[PDB]
């Protein structure tokens, strides 16, 4: 938890650094969740979707 | 002129150590009126819950007789020599001093020794002083400010004996015997930890001679290793409120962390208290006052009075505000207090730090006048530093303060801290603790 | 100059840094003396019922 | 008021301010970091 | 006015000085209630005119030299009675479980060996306690009252000194139904001291008390400023404390006995306030 | 002193929302009024989108709704949101009425 302490001291003191942190984290979280959503949605079916019979056709 | 040379012309406190671990200190000045005192590091912080109120009761029976001159011969001789005796005891320190003349000095030191070490204890005395001190507690359940400080310490240092008061709870006081007081005298009043300090027209070697007569040959010998040491006190940070709706005024105190004694953070927070500090409603020129908190509190009539203040203790302390106000203006008083705090934190400008430096110089110099406050500062400094640092170095440490270090310390000790909030009286319109914590920083 | 040695259900606290052996109460020394008195009486009666050459068998521990 | 002190909150506190000898200085940072990390993660979720 | 008169003793002082003078020493330090808002700037201007003259100004400097302050005072200062004794009483029902009775006659002017004798007299009768939470092992008034009434009380002497006149007496903070025994015990104690029962070591102890109190009065440099300024404006010039203390402890005992005789035999004035259901008025005193 | 206490909008907002004296012993049953307000603004927003894509003509109404559900991007989620938000509006409505009769706030 010592790593969490310097995390507080770097990214939760003021408003500008906090706001830049939550904006950059929101964009990276967008990126990661959209990749995870694509992976799970095209991983659960594997025999129905448009992808496999859009490259085989 | 030659004010820097005037700070160079400040007399120096000759400090030495007598062989029993005694810490002696002297200011040899040109005043025939003198003041001689003994400072003791034994407060209520070393007391337990079944030992609470020990040192207070010892102070009340330190003057009421001894094995040498019992009952009333002490008072008769001192009032026959015109000296004024005074004593106080705190949670951390206890002082006994005599304000006298240069030709009453050796009898004063000898009777001071007789007061300190030779305390005989009868039982009519413990009965009588028990009754009168319980009357004292009954009467001082009315003086509001000390009750506020007791509530604040009790909610601030929960578990450690720093939360205890000096007098302690009345129930432990009304049930003790001679034995626990005897244990207090045998354990705490010890020659290695006591300081003899004096000021006035008297030589350092003369006071050395008087100590070599009287204070050479004291106890100087502990019990079976049963010795106190400063445990690091656990400041919780919380709030207590005593709602009682029969009072005309309301008393609200708030406090945050302390610097202790060693760091120059204490100097910077004294600069902060010189910025705000005290205001009472018996002043003049209120609509044009320098402190903007006082400006708003006059222009809109917020409170009756306030003071923002420092209290320090061994490696710790409390720092904050105490105000007396009507119940209809608690919220705006607290709102403008948070506004002034955050204006000092985020916007430490030029002229306010200039005025704080000048006000703290003025406060220190006005504190150093009279033999008793100077010798008292000597005794408590040697129980908090081991040295009386002279005023030129004080001026140097003041001159090493800029607004940048000010807002560094203000970010360190004000910016979203966990406070201690004590409310007393008609405190219906006290703002809620989570709202106060949300108001501890404004993001804009 | 250390993380001050956290104790745990395996982390046995050694008798050097207690730190309760710093602000010792006089009644705690009295408790230590009473503990010495208990061990003194028990080992005294052990050596009574133990060194007897007239005795033959076991020590007959009531506590076990 | 001399008879007035607190009841214990040992049932409620976090283990860092549990012992009566440990200071509240170092226990501030990780506590503030945990709570404000929860708030910032909630903020990122609501914003997305 | 509210802040000042939150204490009863301010009312005691003001109604006492209203009770001893028909004249200018019976003025108040504070404004009355009906005069609030009923003042003129015209009286203020006339007061500034004929009171702030160049003849009534004392400029003292502690920390600055003579000629600089002297030159500033030259450059910027070019701008240019006998209160009789009333006699009697003032009684005010206040009812706060604190009976306050101040018993005061007229003593002497300011700056005299007779004023030193009245100061020695009040140090004989009893002053403020030398020991905090002490038990006052010298004041025979304290001992006679504690012999009499076993209640928490307050018996204190009092000496106001002024240019034209001056007041001496004592003052009691006592119980509701236990005031008269305290006051009459103090009265007969002062009578039996005035008979000629004066102790020479008590005289020397009172000399110690007066010397110590006057030397401790100039501990603060603002207090020393006050002493120097009031002495240089009252008696014309400052005098160092050596010969002043010499004339303090060079007074006689017959001065003290005759001063107590003047006090008791003189006609008394008094200020009584509180729940006064058991207060001896005049003829009982 | 305070912008919130001198500006006339923030006076009403302060005495209705921030410094409103409310009791303290409240379970989830008093959330329903705020939920009715949120459903109010949400249903107004969905109806606003629908009125930006709907025609009230009996020849073309059904085909216009089909155009919303199929041709218009996310018009199907907005139609379903308006309908099921009306349904949950009635749910919160009857829960609020049942609360007002059950705890006995009907004296007002
Ligand atoms: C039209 C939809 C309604 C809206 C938007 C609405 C709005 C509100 C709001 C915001 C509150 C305060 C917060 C709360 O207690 O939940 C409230 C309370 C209340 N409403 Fe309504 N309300 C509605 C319908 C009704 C109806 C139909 C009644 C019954 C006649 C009613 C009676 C009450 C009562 C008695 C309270 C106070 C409940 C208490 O103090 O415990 N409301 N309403
Ligand atoms: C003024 C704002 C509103 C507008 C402009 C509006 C507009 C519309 C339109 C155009 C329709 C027909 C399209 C459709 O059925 O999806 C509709 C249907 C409907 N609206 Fe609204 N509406 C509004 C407010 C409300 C409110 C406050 C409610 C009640 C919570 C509500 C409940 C319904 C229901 C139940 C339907 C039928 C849903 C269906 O059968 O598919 N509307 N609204």
């Amino acid at each position: 938890p010592t790593l969490t302490a310097r995390l507080y001291s770097l990214l939760f003191r003021r408003t500008s650094t906090f706001a830049l942190t939550i904006v950059v984290g929101a964009l990276f979280f967008e990126r990661a969740f959209d990749q995870g959503a694509d992976a799970i949605y095209e991983h659960i079916n594997e025999g129905k979707l448009w992808k496999h019979i859009k490259h085989k056709y | 002129a030659t004010y820097a040379q005037a700070l160079q012309s400040v007399p120096e406190t000759q400090v030495s150590q007598l062989d029993n671990g005694l810490r002696v200190a002297s200011e040899q000045s040109s005043q025939p009126t003198c003041t001689v005192g003994v400072w003791i590091d034994a407060g209520s912080r070393y007391e337990t819950e079944k030992n609470n109120g020990a040192g207070y009761f010892v102070e009340h029976l330190a003057f009421k007789g001894t094995k040498n001159r019992p009952g009333n011969a002490l008072e008769k001789e001192v009032e026959s020599m015109g000296a004024h005796l005074n004593a106080y005891s705190t949670r951390e320190h206890t002082a006994y001093y005599i304000k006298a003349l240069s030709k009453d000095l050796p009898k004063a030191v000898e009777l001071l020794a007789d007061i300190v070490q030779n305390c005989s204890l009868e039982d009519s005395q413990i009965e009588k002083e028990r009754d009168v001190i319980l009357q004292e507690l009954q009467e001082n359940d009315t003086s509001m400010r000390d009750v506020v400080f007791n509530y604040l310490h009790a909610t601030a240092f929960q578990g450690t004996p720093l939360a205890q008061s000096v007098e302690g709870p009345s129930e432990n006081v009304r049930k003790l015997s001679r034995a626990d007081l005897t244990e207090y005298l045998s354990r705490h009043y010890k020659a290695p930890r006591m300081v003899l300090a004096a000021a006035g027209g008297l030589e350092h070697r003369q006071l050395l001679d008087l100590a070599q007569k009287h204070f050479s040959g004291l106890s100087g010998t502990y019990d079976e290793d049963a010795v106190p040491t400063l445990t690091p006190c656990r400041f919780t940070g919380s709030e207590i409120r005593h709602r009682e709706d029969g009072l005309p005024l309301a008393h609200v105190a708030i406090a945050v962390e302390g610097p202790g004694w060693a760091n120059p953070d204490n100097v910077a927070l004294q600069v902060a208290n010189a910025i705000i500090g005290h205001y009472d409603c018996t002043y003049g020129g209120g609509m044009h006052l320098s402190s903007p908190l006082a400006s708003v509190a006059v222009t809109n009539k917020l409170c009756q009075s306030f003071q923002t203040f420092n209290i320090c203790y061994a490696d710790t302390g409390l720092l904050g505000a105490h105000f007396v106000c009507d119940h209809m203006s608690i919220d705006d008083m607290m709102f403008v207090l948070q506004g002034q705090w955050m204006r000092l934190c985020t916007s430490a400008t030029e002229s306010e730090v200039v005025r704080g430096k000048n006000l703290l110089r003025n406060a220190l110099v006005s504190h150093l006048d009279g033999t008793t406050p100077v010798c008292e500062d000597i005794g408590r400094s040697l129980l908090t530093y081991g040295r009386r640092i002279p005023l030129a170095e004080w001026e140097s440490r003041i001159a090493e303060v800029d607004a940048r270090v000010v807002r560094e310390v203000c970010s360190k000790y004000f910016y979203d801290q966990c406070p201690a909030v004590a409310g007393f009286g008609p405190i219906e319109q006290l703002p809620d603790y989570n709202r106060i914590r949300s108001g501890m920083f404004w993001l804009r | 100059s250390f993380p001050k040695y956290e104790p745990s259900r395996l982390a046995s606290l050694p008798t050097t840094l207690d730190p309760a052996e710093y602000d010792i109460s006089s009644e705690t020394r009295k408790a230590q003396a009473e503990r010495l008195a208990i061990r003194s009486r028990l080992k005294r009666e052990y050596q009574l019922q133990y060194n007897d050459p007239s005795r033959r068998g076991v020590v007959e521990d009531p506590a076990l | 008021h001399t008879d007035i002190k607190v009841p214990d909150f040992s049932d409620y506190r976090r283990p860092e301010v549990l012992d009566s000898t440990k200071s509240s200085k170092e226990s501030s940072e990780a506590r503030k970091g945990f709570s404000y990390l929860i708030t910032a993660t909630t903020t990122v979720g609501v914003a997305y | 006015k509210a802040v000042a008169f939150q204490n009863p003793q301010a009312h005691v002082i003001e109604n006492l000085h209203a009770a001893a003078y028909r004249n200018a020493l019976a003025n108040s330090l504070y404004c009355p209630d009906y005069r609030i808002g009923k003042v003129t700037p015209d009286e203020l201007h006339d007061y500034v005119q004929n009171h702030f003259t160049s003849a009534r100004m004392a400029l003292i400097g502690l920390g600055v030299s003579h000629p600089v302050l002297k030159q500033v005072a030259e450059q910027f200062l070019n701008i240019r009675a006998k209160a009789k004794y009333r006699g009697g009483e003032i009684r005010e029902q206040n009812g706060d479980s604190l009976v306050h009775a101040a018993l005061v006659a007229e003593s002497a002017a300011i700056g005299s060996a007779e004023a030193n004798a009245f100061s020695v007299l009040q140090h004989v009768l009893g002053a403020g306690p030398h020991v905090k939470r002490g038990s006052n092992a010298t004041s025979s008034l304290y001992q006679a009252v504690a012999k009499g009434v076993h209640q928490p009380f307050d018996v204190s002497a009092f000496n106001a000194s002024y240019s034209d006149s001056g007041l001496f007496g004592f003052y009691t903070i006592s119980q509701a139904a236990s005031a008269g025994d305290v006051i009459k015990a103090a009265y007969n104690q002062v009578k039996t001291i005035a008979q000629g029962n004066l102790s020479n070591p008590d005289v020397q102890a009172a000399k110690n008390k007066l010397k110590a109190g006057y030397l401790m009065s100039v501990e603060s440099s603002e207090g020393f400023l006050d002493e120097v300024g009031c002495q240089a404006l009252a008696a014309g010039s400052y005098t160092p404390p050596s010969t002043v203390l010499q004339q303090i402890d060079a007074v006689a005992d017959a001065d003290v006995i005759n001063a107590a005789k003047k006090f008791v035999s003189g006609r008394k004035s008094m200020a009584a306030s509180g729940n006064l259901g058991h207060t001896p008025f005049i003829d009982e005193l | 002193i305070n912008i919130r206490k001198t500006h006339p909008l923030m006076k009403i907002v302060n005495n209705a929302f921030i410094d409103l004296p409310a009791p303290s012993n409240i379970s989830s049953w008093w959330n329903f009024g705020s939920l009715l307000g949120i459903c109010l603004i949400l249903q107004i927003l969905t109806g606003l989108f629908l009125a930006m894509h709907y025609t009230p003509d009996t020849t073309t109404a059904f085909s216009s709704v089909t155009h919303i559900c199929r041709d218009v991007n996310y018009g199907w989620i907005i139609r379903y949101m308006h309908a099921n938000g009306a349904s949950m509006f009635f749910i919160c409505l009857f829960m609020h009425v049942g609360r007002g009769l059950y705890y006995g706030s009907y004296t007002f």
